[PDB]
C-alpha cells in the first residue's frame, strides 16, 4: 500500500531521569500503602468504609483485599479528578457542580455554588453537535411528541419501527456500503456482533491497543486471539505468515477464518491506523477486516466519512465497518456497515437483534438530522464549516503545544492530543491546577497505561473558537512552567 | 560402615566435592527420561509460499436459506402502543412489554421534553469523563428510595446491566448455581466470567439441595481451597421463558444454610408484582436485605432505555469500577432518565394500577384456558405468558410455521400477537416454540375477551 | 482378524553362557584380525591378494580397507562352506565338485574326484520339480526347438510373444485375481515395480526382515520408509496411527498413500506372516498391501495357492501379490497379480516393461507345464501328492529335531527349518562335518544376522523320501552330540 499524502507521527521517548523519578514516586506510594494497610488491619486507625452485614460474617469474603490495593492507596488520593458532574449541555463551555471532601476524598459533600463557563476539553463532541437549540433539537422534540420515548420490544418482535429502516438506509448511503444495521449501544455492537461472525476454530488478530468492547467481543466468541504490536506491520505480517503456515495449535489444521480487528483512531495514543498496509496484507494473505471507526467517522476525511476517505480508499475493501454515533453526531447508538449478505446474516443471528431493545425514536431522529446536515442534504453551508474548523483547530493546537516544549503523541491530523505528565503526583496536580483556571481535562494514570507514561487527553472540537484555544494555550503554558512539564528535547 | 566413614573423612575436600558432583551427574543421567534424537529441520521459502497459496478460507457468512421466518421483520407505522398499525393493518397490541401503559402518558413526554430542552440528546462521554449529569444522580437516588435499598447503579442498556454485573463478582474458580430456564443475558454474563456453572431443574429445590450437598462433600475433601471459593445462586423473579415465579423463602433458607449469596433478576416482575410494585420480594414478604443484588431493566415497565442494579453500598460500589458496560460506555441520555424519573413518580403516586393489572391478567389467563390444540404455560399473576402446542410434530420448523399461521390469521382479525424468538445454536436450554401473550392495563375487559375468542377460533380452525 | 486354526510358533531365547562364549570368540577373532592387519601393513608377511596397477598408484584408493575387515579375517577363514559348485540337477541328491585349498581358502584348486549322492538341504525345490526327465522337460525341449532360446527385444517393442500372454492368463487363473504380469527376474520385479506404484510424498511401512529386493525397490522410489518389528501387530498399528495423525515430517500434510510391504514366509527366520491381522489393520486404517509370496506360493496351502489359501482368506483383499517361479516351480522369473487396472498401469509404466528383455520361451513353457500339473489340468494324480508329502515331511522333520534337544525357529508349518549354532567357529565346523557325512546345508553368520544368533537353514522338499530324512536326522544327531549343539532347555 502507498500513501497519497505524507504520514507524520511522533512518539518521543521518556528522559531517563524522568523515569527514575517516576519509579521513586511509585515506590514511595507502595511503601506507604503497605503501611496504611497494616494500620487498618490492626484497627489502630478506624476504617472509613462499608463492611459486610453481621449475619454474613461466616460467609466467604466477597472480594480479595489485595485487588483493591491501588484503589485504596493511589486512586482514592486523586479521586476528585474524575466523575465531575455537570449541569449544562456539554458544549464548548460547561457548568460543573462544585464538591468538597473533608476526609481525603473518601466522601464528597456538595456545595451550593456552581462553576460556570469551564472550557471543555474532555467531552467527545468533535463537530459541535451537542447543542440544546437547533434544527436537530426541534426534530427530536417532534419525534418525541409523536412516538414517545423508548420502545418496549425487540426488533425481531413487534419492536421494529419505520424510523429504524429510514436510519439504516440513510447510514448505508452515508458510508457508501450496500447495507447497514443500527444498534442502541456502541459497546453492545462489538460485544454482540463479534461472537456472531467468528467462533471456535477461527483466528482473531487484535491490535495492542484495542478498546475493551472489542476485547470482550473477541473473548465471548470461542476463537483464538493473538495480539500484534501497535501499528507494526512487520508484526502483523509475521503473525499472518505463522498462522497460515503452522495451522491450529494442538491439532495442526488450516484455520477456518482469519479476522483482523483494528481501529480508525486510537483515542489514548492519538494515532491513526496504517490502513493501506493493512488492506494490502489482508488481500495478500486472504484475511477479513473489522474496522472500529468510532473516533474517526466524523473527525477525519474531507467530507467527514472516516478513515477510508482520509486515505482515499475504497469502502468495499473493508469487510465490516463498525461505528458509533456518540462521539461525533451527539447521540447514543452504533452501527455496522457492509455488504447485503452480511447485514442479512446479522439481522438474523445477532444477540441484540433477538434479545435486546432497539433504539429510541428521538435518538434516531437526532442522528438522521445531524447526518443529513453533515452530508449537505439541508442545503445550508453548515456541515463543511464544521469539518474545516475542526481541521484548523487541530493543526493550530498541536503546532502551538509542540513549539512550547511539550511531548505529544500521535499523528498531526488526529483531533486527540495526549500531553505527557510521566509522574503519579503530577496527574492530580495537573487536574486540580487546570480546574482552578477554568479548563476541564481528562487525566489517565498507571494501571490504565504503561507505568512510565501517564497522560492528559485533550479533545478538540469544531465549536472551539480561536480565543478559547488561545486562552487554553496560555493557561497550559503557565501550568507547564509551574509543574515543569516541558520534557521535550527537540524543541522548547 | 564406620570404617568407610573414617576413610571418607580421610579424603581431601576437593576430592569429595568432585565425587559429589559426579554422583549428581549420575542422578541426572538416570533421571534424564527425555530421549532426544539430535535433529533439526526448518522449512524453505518456496515451501512456505506454496503452503500459503494452498490455503483457502471459508466465507465470512454462511449461505442464507430463503425460508427464514426471522428474515421478515414486522414494520410498525407509528408508536408501538394500544391501537397500533402493524404491516399497514390497524390492530390491538398484545405483543409489547408495556405493562403500565407509561409509554404515552402526557406527563412522561412533558418531562422528557423539558430535559431535552435543558440538556440535549447525547451525553458525549463515559461517567468517568464529564458524562455524569445531575439527572443521573437524581434517578439513582430515586431508585434507591423506591426499592428501600441503600444504593443503586444505572446502566444505559438492559442487556449490559446483568451481563456486566455478574462477571464483576464471580471470577475464575468460583461456583455458580443457576436455574436451567434463565434468559440469554444471564447466560452471557455467566459465560463472560470463567466460574464453574451448575444448572439445576427449573423451580426445583430438590436439585438445588442435591447440588449444594455435593458441593459441601467436595468442600470436606480440601478445606483450604474451600475457604477461598465463593458460591452464588442466580435466579429470576419472574421467568421470561416460562412465565413462572420463583420460590424465594426456600432459596433464602438454602442460602443461610449453605453460605451461598443470591443474585436476583427482576426485569419482568419489577413493576408488576407486590402491592407497591417493588418486585417479588413484596409478593413473598421477604426482607430486602436478604437479597444481595437485584438487577432490573427500565424498558419493560418504565418504558425507557436503560437498566439498573440495587443493593447495599458494599456490593454496589464495586460495579462503578469493575462493571465493563459502565466504565467503557457512554452514559444514558438525560431525556430518558427524566422519563424514568417521571414514571417512578407516577408509580409512587397511585399503587392501584398493579391491582388492575393483576385482575386483568387473571381474567385473560382464566379465559384462555380451553383451547383444543394449544396449552397455556405460565402463572395467573404473570403479565406475559405463553401458548404452546399440546401435541407437536417431529421437527421444529413445522411447529414454527403453524404458530406463524395462527399469528397471521389473528393479525388479520385485528389482534396483534408475536412469537417468541430465540437463537437456536446459542441457547443452553432451548424452549419450545410458543406464542407470547402480554397484558397491559390499557386493554379493556371486552378487548381481552375478544382476543381470547379470536385466538380460540383461529387455533381450533388451524390445528384441526 | 481371527484364525480358523491354531497359529503356533516358537523363538527360544539364547542361554546366557552361550552368549558370553559367543562374545569371547568374536573378541578373540577381532584381536587377531587387528594383529594380522598390522602384520600385512608393514609387509612383514607377504600379502596374498591382487593390487592396483602400477600406472594408477597416484589415484585415490578404490576401496576402503576397514570395510573389508570381516571379509579378510572372518569370511575368508570359513570361505569353503559357500559357492560349492554342482555338476548335476539340484534334486534330492546332488553331485558336488571337490576342491581343496593350500593357502587357507585364499585360492581353491580343483581335484578330479566328484562327491556323489549328497543329500540336498540347500536347494529351493519345495515341490520337487527340478528334474531332468519328465513332461515339463519335454515341453521345454519342444518350445526350445520351435522358438529358440531368449528373445532379442522388449515387451513394448517387437519382443512381446504369444507364450507370454498365455502365461499371464494362466497365472491370473491360478492365483484367482483378475489379471497378472510376468517378468524375467524375481529381484527385478520388486526393484522395478515398487518405484512405479509409490513416489515422493507417500509412506512405506516395511517389516524388519524384508528381502533386499524389497528394500532396494523402496529406496529407489522417493517415498518415506519406516520399519516395524517383525510380526509385531502392536508396532504396525502404532506406526499407522502416528503416520495418519501427525502427517508428513517437516511440513505437516496428509500422506498421499500408505503401502505395507510384507512377505508370506520369511526364509531365514522361518515364520509366517499374520495375514488376518495385517488385513484387518489395513482395512481399518485404509492402507494398501504388497505381499511378497516367493517362499509360500507352492509350499503353503491345501492346493498350493499360497498364504491366502493357507489362512482361507479372499485374494481380492490384497492389493498387490508378487511372487517368484524360482523356488517352487523350478524355473526363473517372477510375477505380479492384482486387479485389471493395476496390471494395465504396470504394463504401461514399468521399468522392465519398457527397458528390459522379456522372459525366455523354454522357461515360460516349463512354468506353464508345472503350474498346470499343480492345478491338476493334466488329470494325473501328481500335484496333490507333492503337497501332501511336503506337509508330512515338514511336520516329521520339525518334530524329530525339536524332540532331540535342538533350538528351532518359526512356525510348525513352514518347510524352512533354521537350526541354531550361536558361535562363529561352530558355523564352519558344522558345515565341514555335515559335508563329511554327505549332507549339504547352508550356514549364515554374523553380519547377515544379529550377533548372537548364527544359524543353519534346512530346506525340505516333496522329493525327500522317508529314508533320506531318517539318514539326515541320525547324522544331525551325531554331529549335534559332537559339537554340543543341543541348547534347548524345554525338551532334550
Ligand atoms: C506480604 C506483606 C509484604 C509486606 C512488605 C512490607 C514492605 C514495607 C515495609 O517494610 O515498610 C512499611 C512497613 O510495612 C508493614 O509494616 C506492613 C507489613 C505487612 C502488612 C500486611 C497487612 C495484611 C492485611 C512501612 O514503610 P515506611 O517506613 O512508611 O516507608
Ligand atoms: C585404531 C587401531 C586400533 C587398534 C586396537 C588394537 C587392539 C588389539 C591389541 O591391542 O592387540 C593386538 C595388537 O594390535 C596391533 O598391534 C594393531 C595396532 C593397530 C594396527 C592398525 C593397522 C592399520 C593398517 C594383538 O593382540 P594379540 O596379542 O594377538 O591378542
Amino acid at each position: 500500500g502507498l500513501y497519497k499524502r505524507p504520514f507524520n507521527e511522533a512518539f518521543e521517548e521518556t528522559p531517563m531521569l524522568v523515569a527514575v523519578l517516576t519509579y521513586v514516586g511509585y515506590g514511595v506510594l507502595t511503601l506507604f500503602g503497605y503501611l496504611r494497610d497494616f494500620l487498618r488491619y490492626w484497627r489502630i486507625e478506624k476504617c472509613h468504609h462499608a463492611t459486610e452485614r453481621e449475619e454474613q460474617k461466616d460467609f466467604v469474603s466477597l472480594y480479595q483485599d489485595f485487588e483493591n490495593f491501588y484503589t485504596r492507596n493511589l486512586y482514592m488520593r486523586i479521586r476528585d479528578n474524575w466523575n465531575r458532574p455537570i449541569c449544562s449541555v456539554p458544549g464548548a463551555r460547561v457548568d460543573i457542580m462544585e464538591r468538597q471532601s473533608h476526609d481525603y476524598n473518601w466522601s464528597f459533600k456538595y456545595t451550593g455554588n456552581i462553576i460556570k463557563g469551564v472550557i471543555n476539553m474532555g467531552s467527545y463532541n468533535y463537530l459541535g453537535f451537542a447543542r440544546n437549540t437547533g434544527s436537530c433539537q426541534e426534530a427530536a422534540a417532534k419525534v418525541l411528541e409523536e412516538y414517545g420515548a423508548g420502545v418496549c420490544s425487540t426488533r425481531q418482535e413487534i419492536g421494529n419501527l419505520d424510523k429504524h429502516e429510514e436510519l439504516e438506509e440513510l447510514v448505508a448511503r452515508f458510508l457508501g456500503v450496500e447495507a447497514a444495521m443500527a444498534y442502541g449501544m456502541g459497546f453492545a455492537t462489538n460485544s454482540m456482533n463479534i461472537p456472531a461472525l467468528v467462533g471456535k476454530g477461527c483466528l482473531i488478530l487484535s491490535d495492542e491497543l484495542n478498546h475493551a468492547s472489542l476485547v470482550l467481543g473477541a473473548r465471548l466468541s470461542g476463537a483464538t486471539i493473538r495480539i500484534f504490536k501497535h501499528n507494526n506491520m512487520q508484526s502483523l505480517e509475521k503473525l499472518l505468515k505463522d498462522a497460515i503456515v503452522y495451522g491450529q495449535p494442538r491439532t495442526r489444521r488450516p484455520w477456518k477464518k482469519i479476522l483482523i480487528l483494528v481501529e480508525g483512531i486510537y483515542s489514548m495514543e492519538g494515532s491513526i491506523v496504517r490502513l493501506p498496509e493493512v488492506i494490502a496484507l489482508k488481500k495478500k494473505y486472504k484475511a477479513y477486516l473489522y474496522l472500529d471507526e468510532a473516533h474517526s467517522i466524523g473527525a477525519l476525511g474531507p467530507t467527514g466519512r472516516g478513515v477510508v476517505e482520509y486515505f482515499g480508499l475504497d469502502p468495499e475493501d473493508v469487510d465490516v465497518m463498525m461505528g458509533t454515533f456518540t462521539k461525533s453526531f451527539g447521540a447514543s447508538g452504533g452501527y455496522i456497515g457492509g455488504k447485503k449478505e452480511l447485514i442479512d446474516y446479522l439481522r438474523t443471528h445477532s444477540h441484540s437483534a433477538v434479545y435486546a431493545t432497539s433504539l429510541s425514536p428521538p435518538v434516531v431522529e437526532q442522528i438522521i438530522t445531524s447526518m443529513k446536515c453533515i452530508m449537505g442534504q439541508d442545503g445550508t453551508s453548515l456541515g463543511k464549516e464544521c469539518v474545516q474548523q475542526l481541521a484548523e483547530n487541530t493543526r493550530y493546537f498541536r503546532r502551538r503545544l509542540k513549539e512550547m516544549g511539550f511531548i505529544i503523541y500521535g499523528n498531526e491530523d488526529s483531533p486527540v492530543v495526549p500531553l505527557m505528565l510521566y509522574m503519579p503526583a503530577k496527574i492530580g496536580a495537573f487536574g486540580r491546577e487546570m480546574l482552578k483556571r477554568n479548563i476541564g481535562v481528562v487525566v489517565v494514570g498507571f494501571p490504565a497505561t504503561p507505568i512510565i507514561e501517564s497522560r492528559a487527553r485533550f479533545c478538540l472540537s469544531a465549536a472551539h473558537t480561536k480565543e478559547i484555544l488561545d486562552t487554553a494555550l496560555k493557561e497550559i503554558d503557565e501550568v507547564g512552567d509551574l509543574l515543569q512539564l516541558k520534557y521535550s528535547r527537540h524543541r522548547l | 560402615l564406620v570404617e568407610m566413614v573414617q576413610a571418607l573423612y580421610e579424603a581431601p575436600a576437593y576430592h569429595l566435592i568432585l565425587e559429589g558432583i559426579l554422583i549428581l551427574w549420575i542422578i541426572r543421567l538416570l533421571f534424564s527420561k527425555t530421549y532426544k534424537l539430535q535433529e533439526r529441520s526448518d522449512l524453505t521459502v518456496k515451501e512456505k509460499e506454496e503452503l500459503i497459496e494452498e490455503w483457502q478460507p471459508e466465507p465470512l457468512v454462511p449461505p442464507v436459506p430463503k425460508d427464514h421466518p426471522a428474515l421478515n421483520y414486522n414494520i410498525v407505522s407509528g408508536p408501538p402502543s394500544h391501537k397500533t398499525v402493524v404491516n399497514g393493518k390497524e390492530c390491538i397490541n398484545f405483543a409489547s412489554f408495556n405493562f403500565l401503559g407509561l409509554l404515552d402518558n402526557p406527563r412522561v413526554k412533558a418531562a422528557a421534553l423539558a430535559s431535552l430542552k435543558k440538556y440535549g440528546v447525547g451525553t458525549c462521554g463515559p461517567r468517568g469523563f464529564y458524562g455524569t449529569f445531575d439527572v443521573h444522580l437524581d434517578l439513582e437516588d430515586r431508585l434507591a428510595k423506591f426499592m428501600k435499598t441503600e444504593e443503586a447503579i444505572i446502566y444505559s442498556y438492559g442487556f449490559a446491566t446483568i451481563a456486566s454485573a455478574i462477571p464483576a463478582y464471580s471470577k475464575r474458580g468460583d461456583i455458580v448455581f443457576v436455574d436451567r430456564a434463565a434468559c440469554f443475558a444471564i447466560q452471557k454474563g455467566l459465560q463472560a466470567s470463567r466460574s464453574d456453572i451448575k444448572l439445576f431443574k427449573h423451580n426445583d429445590m430438590a436439585d438445588l439441595e442435591r447440588l449444594l450437598k455435593e458441593q459441601e462433600i467436595e468442600d470436606q475433601k480440601n478445606p483450604r481451597k474451600a475457604r477461598v471459593t465463593r458460591r452464588f445462586i442466580v435466579v429470576e423473579g419472574l421467568y421470561m421463558n416460562t412465565g413462572t415465579i420463583c420460590p424465594l423463602p426456600e432459596l433464602v433458607k438454602l442460602k443461610y444454610k449453605y453460605k451461598a449469596r443470591i443474585f436476583l433478576e427482576e426485569s419482568l416482575s419489577f413493576g408488576v408484582l407486590g402491592e407497591h410494585g417493588r418486585g417479588v420480594t413484596e409478593h413473598y414478604g421477604i426482607n430486602i436485605d436478604d437479597i444481595d443484588l437485584i438487577s432490573a431493566n427500565m424498558e419493560n415497565a418504565l418504558a425507557s432505555i436503560g437498566g439498573f442494579c440495587c443493593g447495599r453500598s458494599f456490593v454496589i460500589d464495586h460495579q462503578r469500577l469493575s462493571g465493563q458496560g459502565y466504565c467503557f460506555s457512554a452514559s444514558l441520555p438525560p431525556l430518558l432518565a427524566a422519563a424514568a424519573i417521571e414514571a417512578l413518580n407516577i408509580m409512587e403516586e397511585n399503587p392501584g394500577i398493579f391491582a388492575v393489572l393483576k385482575e386483568k391478567c387473571g381474567q385473560i389467563h382464566k379465559a384462555l384456558q380451553g383451547i383444543s390444540g394449544l396449552k397455556v404455560v405460565g402463572e395467573s399473576l404473570s403479565p406475559a405468558f405463553h401458548l404452546q402446542l399440546e401435541e407437536s410434530t417431529g421437527s421444529r420448523e413445522q411447529d414454527v410455521r403453524l404458530l406463524q399461521e395462527i399469528v397471521d390469521q389473528c393479525m388479520n382479525r385485528s389482534i396483534a400477537l408475536t412469537q417468541a424468538r430465540y437463537l437456536e445454536k446459542e441457547e443452553k436450554c432451548l424452549p419450545p416454540p410458543s406464542i407470547r401473550v402480554v397484558v397491559t392495563v390499557e386493554q379493556t375487559e371486552e378487548e381481552l375477551e375478544r382476543a381470547a375468542s379470536t385466538i380460540k377460533e383461529v387455533a381450533q380452525a388451524v390445528l384441526l
